[PDB]
RNA sequence: GAGCCAGCCGCCUAAGGUGGGAUAGAUGAUUGGGGUGAAGUCGUAACAAGGUAGCCGUAUCGGAAGGUGCGGCUGGAUCA
RNA sequence: AGUUGGUGAGGUAACGGCUCACCAAGGCCACGAUGCAUAGCCGACCUGAGAGGGUGAUCGGCCACACUGGGACUGAGACACGGCCCAGACUCCUACGGGAGGCAGCAGUAGGGAAUCUUCGGCAAUGGACGAAAGUCUGACCGAGCAACGCCGCGUGAGUGAAGAAGGUUUUCGGAUCGUAAAACUCUGUUGUUAGAGAAGAACAAGGACGUUAGUAACUGAACGUCCCCUGACGGUAUCUAACCAGAAAGCCACGGCUAACUACGUGCCAGCAGCCGCGGUAAUACGUAGGUGGCAAGCGUUGUCCGGAUUUAUUGGGCGUAAAGCGAGCGCAGGCGGUUUCUUAAGUCUGAUGUGAAAGCCCCCGGCUCAACCGGGGAGGGUCAUUGGAAACUGGGAGACUUGAGUGCAGAAGAGGAGAGUGGAAUUCCAUGUGUAGCGGUGAAAUGCGUAGAUAUAUGGAGGAACACCAGUGGCGAAGGCGGCUCUCUGGUCUGUAACUGACGCUGAGGCUCGAAAGCGUGGGGAGCAAACAGGAUUAGAUACCCUGGUAGUCCACGCCGUAAACGAUGAGUGCUAAGUGUUGGAGGGUUUCCGCCCUUCAGUGCUGCAGCAAACGCAUUAAGCACUCCGCCUGGGGAGU
């Protein structure tokens, strides 16, 4: 039974892009759609475009290349699995590789990157990494 | 495991063991009694000395003494330096360390610390097997 | 006279006696297995197809190592 | 079994089974009751990158005990640390009738132990008790004394000084090193000794005078302000000054690799050494001395103990093909985790204000002792705490809506899936009869054996039990163990199509229950072949084994029992994603079509090759041992022993 359905994104992601190919169809949701969003903005998905038809579905995303063939993203990873939510006070917001990757929080104000989480001293549940 | 599981099983561990016992005296009087005193040493009478043979590949005589320790517990120890003074009947110390060419003792007195002479030759080392500067 | 006290009686209970049990430790003729020991007497199961392919469960036998029978495996050489 | 609750009474600073009489049968337990065992708890200290782990001695807070066990009185306050009464063990005195006693207060004594001090001075300060005040008491306390036990500071001198004095040690006998090290000269006194000078710790009650402000008829006084006056255990102590002397003041461990620092002489698997590798049987950098060198230095080594390095209990931070490790497999209560969307609430979540987290500690700033320990002031840190205000993404709770997961309907397909009831042929063997004459059978070689009471062979018929030749295929079905002659009655599961229907009804699953090869047990049948045990024959030094001739249980049937295998793919289960090629069992669609013989698309199993990726290699790779989430099981050096 699929039991968490962000992972099985991010999971997705990391396997199209091992192989290095292009496009990627995935059931679509709420936080999905933000979450991609939140990648588009930040230089590591080259496009997105919702597409639905009666019931979930579907996010397509077309990755993003170096011009010398080489991989932008680069991992992947989920950190408030299920059965273990993981939770972060404003002091204690995580920062991946010295700012040279992101993270992603859900504060109660919404879902926002982590420079935006400590220019406003909120907490709230991590997503997950990239870098 | 499962973080579940660990919420629901201890994870313990494998505590370990002491190399030396009968410095941690199973006590005795007036009631026979339990175990606090990890001293660094105590003292028996020698019950009867002699030499024994080692083990291979080595071959020598080394010379041991049996011993009797204060807290009712048996001991066979081993006497270092060159040459001794013990008997049978005598008080000595009894200082914790392990000779591995012999099998069957696990502790060896302290030269001139009590009963026991120190040695009466050495001139380089004599802060060990007790031997008292030369003065001349 | 009221009121009070010494003395006497009554319930409660510490130590004590008796009884059947519970439970922990030393100790004992004799006995069961284990480890170690330098050179012992007996045989040679396994390692090559170790000279009857090994192994596992099981029943029986025998100074011992082991043999035998049923069922199972290949982690079996050789081989059409 | 006063246990739990109730009615009533009694009682206590005070509510209450606290205690009594009556009534009813409750209470707590897998979220660990009951029992057994160890420990006084906290501020803190030690270690660690950090999470953590281990200790609760000096200093502060609390609780509990006073020779062992009971009880209460006086009192605001005790069931009372130098108080009382009773019982008990111990010590002491009697004139025998009877009495006395409790250093777990400060010193000291015996005993135990590896191991821990003076039977000191003084109320000068601070604090207490009583007193109107002087004052008295104060082993609290302040000081003195001992112990390198800990931490911090400072000496055992400094400048110049060589072709290398003497001597050691060694040597290719040339020298080399100890070494500017010594010598010799020029200086200093922290230190030592002496003689002088020499404090801070002291603020005061009391007593004298002198006022002011409340109260009176008034002043005696009170409550504070101003001045004289009064006291040191430490102790002539800290400290300063002047004199004199290089003079009185360095040991300890180690040198083969881990590890910094090498050569002689001595002994010869003896003496001996070692934390681990390991050295020692005639030229030892490892044993012993000598001489050099290195590390620390008023200290240095050895033992004992706790944390580290240990990612070796893996939350940060490990694993299960063959190295230790997937239960033999299912069914499933409890539990852990959950499809998508609207509104809602605000337990979990983040955030704001207030209280609170003693003092001394660790840390930050500042400051005082000639610096340092130390001392002083001021700040932060620590809650999973309590109250109160916000936000609404995530998880949870409430009212909803959906259809992809799951399931049901309708239409079809395959199968050694199971139980019960009968039935067929071939073969081996025993029996009946005809023929028939001397052998059969067995081995590497032989023998035992059956035969002239006619054997083997051969022909005809009869009996009985068991297994199913060919089809048979890396084929089929089952959850696993497993299921193959034929036909019938009962009966389970899987797959493809359609998309009627309910609306997340799911997954996994500790304890429990079910199934469970072969061998084995019980009761009753049946018994052809085969065969543990056993007998005989052989080979062999021996052969209770391999080879040969016989043969009992067993192998089969019914109902019970046991519950184990290398029960294996040594590979838990659910679900989703990531190149290809090649066969094969069962389907559904589309073209060619006589396609029922080709070609194309797709679902489900089932094999071989192979790319990313992974792997210590061997290898695995849409039937992952790749990428990831959920739930379960299991492991932590080899023996001892699954004892």
């Amino acid at each position: 039974v699929m039991t968490d359905p962000i992972a099985d994104f991010l999971t997705r992601i990391r396997n199209a892009n091992m192989v290095k190919h292009e496009t990627l169809e995935v059931p679509a949701s709420k936080i999905k759609r933000d979450i991609a969003e939140i990648l588009k903005r930040e230089g590591f998905i080259r496009d997105v475009e919702y597409i639905e038809d009666d019931k979930q579905g579907v996010i397509r995303v077309f990755l993003k290349y170096g011009k010398n063939e080489e991989r932008v993203i680069t991992n992947l990873k989920r950190i408030s699995k299920p059965g273990l939510r993981a939770y972060v006070k404003a002091d204690e917001v995580p920062k991946v590789l010295n700012g040279l990757g992101i993270a992603i929080i859900s504060t109660s104000e919404g879902v926002i990157t982590d420079k935006e989480a400590r220019a406003k001293n909120i907490g709230g549940e991590v997503i997950a990494y990239v870098w | 495991p499962t973080i579940n599981q660990l919420v629901r099983k201890p994870r313990k561990s494998k505590v370990e063991k002491s190399d030396s016992p009968a410095l941690n005296k199973g006590y005795n009087s007036f009631k026979k009694t339990q175990t606090n005193v990890n001293s660094p040493q105590k003292r028996g009478v020698c019950t009867r000395v002699g030499t024994m043979t080692p083990k291979k590949p080595n071959s020598a005589l080394r010379k041991y003494a049996r011993v009797r320790l204060s807290n009712l517990i048996e001991v066979t120890a081993y006497i270092p330096g060159i040459g001794h003074n013990l008997q049978e009947h005598s008080v000595v110390l009894l200082r914790g360390g392990r000779v591995k060419d012999l099998p069957g003792v696990r502790y060896h007195i302290v030269r001139g610390a009590l009963d026991t002479a120190g040695v009466n030759d050495r001139k380089q080392s004599r802060s060990k097997y007790g031997t008292k500067r030369p003065k001349a």
